[PDB]
């Protein structure tokens, strides 16, 4: 249609959720968006505890050293990530996302399970009380924070991928509204360093907490070691 | 009594128009996802913008 549909929400539905393999398979995740995201959309793979690796972008092009076996297709709505002949490093968590429009979103996540230089250094992990506040670092090097917006993201336990906040390359931030405007992100050009400072904090918010930097204009790439914030009632 | 003129300001002539002569440009719209994404707009403005 010659409207978009303003101020809702993209949800990215991955189905189908488990899929169980043995040596060599044949393996195929499809995604089915919201609303349109055109030809933009991204597929990731991450282990648990470890940041995403961008796998896809452009609904069909591979990043620097993707291999020949993972490929995707797609337009629209439904976009579908396919592995031509799966091998044990492959059982990994995968993740569909659109950098199309920011509020950036992720999937759900599926779980693949078997058959029977830039650098970014965040602070030491800690826990703290419900109804308080928390402070994370997130220590840059390789590159300058005017030329290149940094994100931040999270993973609750088993859960999804959640995307916090970015602050973009002239110092603009940008938010996730449904989380009320608890994230505040701030950024020093003197010690080049993006902090993540979280407030009213509550059991729900105990999670990984994941740096994150985008290409010239293309998916996120460059990822941090995450921080564990524990919070327990 | 030749003493000169004023001549101290530029005095300039300008067309009918006030501008003068224009090309044609598209709109476009940013991908918000992206630092630097670009998409034609062609929703309710027009592909002949001066």
């Amino acid at each position: 249609d010659y409207k978009d549909d303003d101020d809702k929400d993209i949800v990215m539905t991955q189905s189908p959720s488990s899929l169980s393999a043995s040596v060599g398979d044949r393996v195929t995740i499809t995604c089915k968006a919201s609303q349109s995201v055109t030809n933009d959309a991204a597929w990731y793979q991450k282990k648990p505890g470890k940041a995403p690796k961008l796998l896809i972008y452009q609904a069909s092009t591979r990043y620097t050293g993707v291999p020949s076996r993972f490929s995707g297709s797609g337009y629209g709505t439904d976009f579908t990530l396919t592995i031509s002949s799966l091998q044990p490093e492959d059982f990994a968590t995968y993740f569909c996302h659109q950098d199309y429009s920011s509020p950036l979103t992720f999937g759900q996540g599926t779980k693949v399970e078997i058959k029977r230089q830039v650098q970014l250094v965040q602070s030491g992990a800690e826990d703290k009380k419900p109804g308080a506040s928390v402070k994370v670092s997130c220590k840059v090097s390789g590159f300058s924070l005017g030329r290149y917006g940094v994100h931040w993201v999270r993973q609750a336990p088993g859960q999804g991928l959640e995307w916090m906040g970015v602050i973009w390359r002239g110092g603009t931030t940008d938010y996730n509204a449904k989380f009320q405007g608890r994230v505040t992100i701030t950024k020093d050009d003197s010690k080049s360093t993006v902090y993540m400072e979280l407030s009213s904090l509550r059991s729900e918010d105990t999670a990984v907490y994941y740096c994150a930097r985008q290409g010239s204009n293309f998916p996120l790439a460059y990822w941090g070691q995450g921080t564990l914030v524990t919070v327990s009632s | 009594e030749n003493h000169g003129t004023e001549d101290e300001l530029p005095n300039y002539c300008f067309p009918l128009g006030g501008v003068g002569n224009n090309s044609t440009y598209t709109k476009v719209k940013p991908k918000t996802g992206q630092e630097n994404g670009w998409e034609k707009d062609a929703t309710e403005f027009s592909d002949k913008n001066e």
